[PDB]
RNA sequence: GCAGUUGGACGUGGGUUAGUCGAUCCUAAGAGAUGGGGAAGCUCCGUUUCAAAGGCCUGAUUUUAUGCAGGCCACCAUCGAAAGGGAAUCCGGUUAAGAUUCCGGAACCUGGAUAUGGAUUCUUCACGGUAACGUAACUGAAUGUGGAGACGUCGGCGCGAGCCCUGGGAGGAGUUAUCUUUUCUUCUUAACAGCUUAUCACCCCGGAAUUGGUUUAUCCGGAGAUGGGGUCUUAUGGCUGGAAGAGGCCAGCACCUUUGCUGGCUCCGGUGCGCUUGUGACGGCCCGUGAAAAUCCACAGGAAGGAAUAGUUUUCAUGCCAGGUCGUACUGAUAACCGCAGCAGGUCUCCAAGGUGAACAGCCUCUAGUUGAUAGAAUAAUGUAGAUAAGGGAAGUCGGCAAAAUAGAUCCGUAACUUCGGGAUAAGGAUUGGCUCUAAGGGUCGGGUACGAUCAACUUAGAACUGGUACGGACAAGGGGAAUCUGACU
RNA sequence: GUGGAGGCUCGUAGCGGUUCUGACGUGCAAAUCGAUCGUCGAAUUUGGGUAUAGGGGCGAAAGACUAAUCGAACCAUCUAGU
């Protein structure tokens, strides 16, 4: 329901201690009739809210993946 | 262009109620939509909000007048000799 | 089909009339245009300085 | 109405169970007298009138 | 026979006034100890127009000399009173529009409005549309007021009587035709159900005194008196005089 | 040219059963009933609408910060800017007046 | 009221899921206790009254529970609206039958607990801005004030939403003797949250006659206009999140089967006196000036409480818990209501496509819904309903009853009388189709400090040509005039 | 020219109920059907709530209406009234 678009704020809201499940959205967006690209999004759930942060960059959304905690229940989609 | 000879504003009644009740509304009707003079601001902007109720659209004062006209000739006979009363109990 | 030959200007006669001038188009929204289209003109001269105010005025009044 | 009070909610429910013939164990008892339901109510027939 | 309507009347059930949208009853400030002693300062926020009412209604709001509180009161409005003017309300008040002064302190042929009858009733005498008392004379020892009523009455009423001084607004209310039954409709929709009006003539006789015969006619005299009773009194109650007004009234 | 459906038990077009039409995920028109829409504070003295304060409903100002019901000045959200300036101005010449008021009548006494 | 394998019939069962929808609460007109007073009395008055008519904050004590310590405050029951007021929810999906109630997902409000972060303080209870005002927050009791709640009707103008219309393109279907880059259809995006967006309004600079700005509608300006620059309401709209993962349209490959599975597209625009609806700013009308209360907020005030080796703040953010009771199926009517009934009657309201056309008129059609009403065979009289009639034309009849005639729009032309407003569509006449053209009426961009390009409207007028002189071609749609009696008119 | 007043007007929805003295008149109906008509922005129409109760109400007045009942409702009793 709410958008960030700092990292460092959504890592530390990944370790809040109420956020449980995690999402990773995979779209297929374009930027003009050139080029297609590749659009991730990271879905966390609070408990009030659902914060989305939307990567461009699939380089960029590949190491936010790997830096994500191991107790987060993550899901591919 | 001049649309009516003499009806003026009861034109809107048409034929109807008589020529001599018409005059008579049309009198007043005239000063009651009418524009006045604002005695405090010292604009043309005085009208009437209802009756005995004469409001004026800048500095938006309200002031307690006849029905169909801001001032009464009693009321202003009433002004003066309450000014001459009261000039000659002081003096 | 029978629009486009409204628009060719077809089936628009004094047979084809069921309704007043007005009624059809009313001179309230023809006045309306009109005055739009002058008072538009008149605005953009007087911002570009083909005219000066005092002849602006004069001419809002009269349009 | 679809907007009702329980009171006459409940005075349906009744009616409802009461919109029952005869069982045919009590035709078959001793000195019976009872061959039909005569307090029988249908919605077309009779109103209520609650 | 039956009831007859005016008969009716007195019971109160579709005959009572209709108040919705009336502010409140317009009545002078208590006569506390300000107003007899010296004179209070109040302010007019807004005149405003009273269902049922020609005449103006004015917002005036005092303080409360003993508790912290601003008091509102409503007065009829004055013709000259307007927003933001202070009135000041009381024995030692200045003669000008608008002021309570009592009716000893003033000079004769002072123009007042809405003026008690009885010291302390808040609000009698020259309250309508127009309307004014004017003062004729004073008796100071049997301390009292002679007044002309509008309706030509002269009355003795007390000295410590109050009474706003002017000339009630909304004059000339009378002057206009209403044209239209529905404009005497609207009137009478916010006062109370006294309009439309049948004929007695136009009747029969089980509903009214002058209901019944082959003509319309009234047949006895229309002039019933004082000591008759309800159900016979339709017509000229107690007419001293009767017809077309040739002349003084020679009051 | 889908039509639509009162989406409450009132089927009366009254003031509280305002509907909006509107398209829906599923392709279909659905009617959503709107709110009564929501007057502007005013102010006390001049009854013009007071700009800063935010349009809401009665309780929904319970549900907003401070911030959003004020502004910086004194009668913030009470009165107008103008009117704060009149009453300022009103109240400093009424008591330097009533100052010149008591030091004339403080002459005319030790005078007679 | 024939039939019946069918049924609102018969028999047997299943079915109505809510913190957010209503009730519940508020007050309206009004009803109606208490106190008191009447009345033989059943009971009547009256509703703040001639009454000793109550409960609200903070603690102090730490036998201890809660009195006394204080202070505060004075409306004086209660009922009264499933259309008035009112805290808070949406999408998608699901059943034989339930859904804003169930599932999934995504939100919000109230009430209560509460910890962390953030903000603030050694100038104790924040800073910035000339200002309008702004911000993540950034003490505040009694008492007081103010606002919201909270408000007519009509008219036109502006803006928005949905709908209508429509171009390109991506898909599917239909027609295809011939023509038709063709006809139909899908291409959607909620509540909520964040950034941004406005008419009116306001601020600063500045100082206006040669008077200017300006609305469709004429009002505003030395009580400070035009202008330049700004602040604000966030109705509303745009972008993003929600959210494509959903829904929609398709293709391909699979099967006694639970049956699916896999891939794609779901895009970019335009137009308007359009329809409906909401809203804004205005104007008009009134001897009519068009509810109240619950409830919420703000302000004034400054009681009281508070920091430095540490405090205070919980209108900022996040986090925890809970949200009761009742209603909820269905019809809403030529068969579920009332009329003795499955009666041509009556019975409150919302949504509302295309064409013709002034038009939710009449006529035709799409979506959706019905195809019900006892039938078959014949076509005598008399009927009911609809119609046509040579010549005459009210001779009929109490009486032109009934029916006919007229009828739309454009142009012309319009008398007596008159309260000068009307009469008046007076009367009375002409024209109207189809086709091919002509003319006129517009928007947006462009110019060192006269015009050109481009885009799109239905409105009017006119000319040729054409026809079995027809053309408001069906539908739709005034008969008129001269006089009297009478009631002024609605 | 603008503007858009009106207990104005033509005319729908609607409200009413003129004339056919039409249909029906053991009816579809204890008041309907059809056509023709009045009016159609206001003294308009209308839901719900509330008040007025029988010699009483309510009545723009017809002795109208007050649950198919009105020049005094309905129910029971006096009453097997005379
Ligand atoms: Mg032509
Ligand atoms: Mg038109
Ligand atoms: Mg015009
Ligand atoms: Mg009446
Ligand atoms: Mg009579
Ligand atoms: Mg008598
Ligand atoms: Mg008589
Ligand atoms: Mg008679
Ligand atoms: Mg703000
Ligand atoms: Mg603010
Ligand atoms: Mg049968
Ligand atoms: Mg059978
Ligand atoms: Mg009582
Ligand atoms: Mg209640
Ligand atoms: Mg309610
Ligand atoms: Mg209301
Ligand atoms: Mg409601
Ligand atoms: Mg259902
Ligand atoms: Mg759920
Ligand atoms: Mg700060
Ligand atoms: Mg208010
Ligand atoms: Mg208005
Ligand atoms: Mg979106
Ligand atoms: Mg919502
Ligand atoms: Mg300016
Ligand atoms: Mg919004
Ligand atoms: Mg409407
Ligand atoms: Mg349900
Ligand atoms: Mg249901
Ligand atoms: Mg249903
Ligand atoms: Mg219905
Ligand atoms: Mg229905
Ligand atoms: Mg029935
Ligand atoms: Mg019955
Ligand atoms: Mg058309
Ligand atoms: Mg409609
Ligand atoms: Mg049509
Ligand atoms: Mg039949
Ligand atoms: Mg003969
Ligand atoms: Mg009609
Ligand atoms: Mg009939
Ligand atoms: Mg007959
Ligand atoms: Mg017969
Ligand atoms: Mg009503
Ligand atoms: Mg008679
Ligand atoms: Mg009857
Ligand atoms: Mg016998
Ligand atoms: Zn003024
Ligand atoms: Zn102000």
């Amino acid at each position: 329901a709410r958008e960030i678009t700092d990292i460092k704020q959504f890592l530390e809201l990944t370790r809040r201690a109420d956020v449980k499940t995690a999402t990773v959205k995979i779209n297929k967006k374009l930027n003009k009739a050139g080029k297609p690209f590749r659009q991730t999004k990271f879905k966390v759930r609070g408990s009030s809210s659902l914060y989305t942060l939307v990567i461009n960059d699939a380089g960029k959304a590949k190491k936010l993946i790997q830096s994500l905690p191991p107790t987060l229940k993550v899901n591919r989609l | 262009a001049k649309r009516t000879k003499k009806v003026g504003i009861t034109g809107k009644y048409g034929v109807r109620y008589g020529s001599s009740l018409r005059r008579q509304v049309k009198k007043l009707e005239i000063q009651q939509h009418a524009r006045y003079d604002c005695s405090f601001c010292g604009k043309k902007t005085v009208k009437r909000g209802a009756a005995g109720i004469w409001t004026c659209s800048c500095c938006k004062k309200t002031v307690a007048g006849g029905a169909y006209t801001v001032s009464t000739a009693a009321a202003a006979t009433v002004r003066s000799t309450i000014r001459r009363l009261r000039e000659m109990v002081e003096a | 089909a029978h629009a486009q030959s409204k628009r060719e200007g077809r089936h628009s006669g004094y047979g084809k009339r069921k309704g007043t001038r007005e009624a059809r188009l009313p001179s309230q929204v023809v006045w309306i245009r009109r005055l739009r289209v002058l008072r538009r003109l008149l605005a953009k001269y007087r911002d570009a300085g083909k005219i000066d105010k005092h002849l602006y005025h004069v001419l809002y009044k009269e349009s | 109405a679809a907007q009702k009070s329980f009171r006459i909610k409940q005075k349906m429910a009744k009616a409802k169970k009461q919109n029952r013939p005869l069982p045919q164990w009590i035709r078959l008892r001793t000195n019976n007298t009872i061959r039909y339901n005569a307090k029988r109510r249908n919605w077309r027939r009779t109103k209520m009138n609650i | 026979g039956r009831v007859i309507r005016n008969q009716r009347k007195g019971a109160g059930s579709i005959f009572t006034s209709h108040t919705r949208l009336r502010q409140g009853a317009a009545k002078l400030r208590t006569l506390d100890y300000a107003e007899r002693h010296g004179y209070i300062r109040g302010i007019v926020k807004q005149i405003v127009h009273d269902s049922g009412r020609g005449a103006p209604l004015a917002k005036v709001v005092f303080r409360d000399p003993y508790k912290y509180r601003l008091r509102e009161e409503i007065f009829i409005a004055n013709e000259g009173v307007h927003t933001g003017q202070f009135i000041y309300a009381g024995k030692k008040a200045s003669l000008n529009v608008g002021n309570v002064l009592p009716l000893g302190s003033v000079p004769e042929g002072t123009i007042v409005s809405n003026v008690e009858e009885k010291p302390g009733d808040r609000g009698a005498l020259a309250r309508a549309s127009g309307n004014y008392v004017i003062i004729i004379g004073h008796n100071p020892d049997e301390n009292k007021t002679r007044v002309r009523l509008p309706s030509g009455a002269k009355k003795v009423i007390s000295s410590d009587a109050r009474g706003v001084i002017g000339v009630i607004a909304g004059g000339g209310r009378v002057d206009k035709p209403l044209l239209k039954a529905g404009r005497a409709f609207h009137k009478y929709r916010l006062k109370r159900n006294s309009w439309p009006k049948t004929r007695g003539v136009a009747m029969n006789p089980v509903d009214h005194p002058h209901g019944g015969g082959n003509h319309q006619h009234i047949g006895k005299a229309s002039t019933i008196s004082r000591g008759a009773v309800s159900g016979q009194k339709a017509g000229l109650i107690a007419a001293r005089r009767t017809g077309l007004l040739r002349g003084s009234q020679k009051t | 040219a889908q039509r639509v459906t009162f989406r409450r038990r009132n089927p009366y077009n009254t003031r509280s059963n305002k509907i909006k039409v509107v398209k829906t995920p599923g392709g279909i028109l659905r009617a959503q009933h709107v709110k009564k829409l929501a007057t502007r504070p005013k102010c006390g003295d001049c009854g013009s609408a007071l700009q800063g304060i935010s349009t809401l409903r009665p309780r929904q100002y319970a549900t907003v910060s401070k911030t959003h019901k004020t502004v910086s000045r004194a009668y913030g959200g009470s009165r107008c800017a103008n009117c704060v300036k009149e009453r300022i101005i009103r109240a400093f010449l009424i008591e330097e007046q009533k100052i010149v008021k008591k030091v004339v009548k403080e002459q005319t006494e030790a005078a007679k």
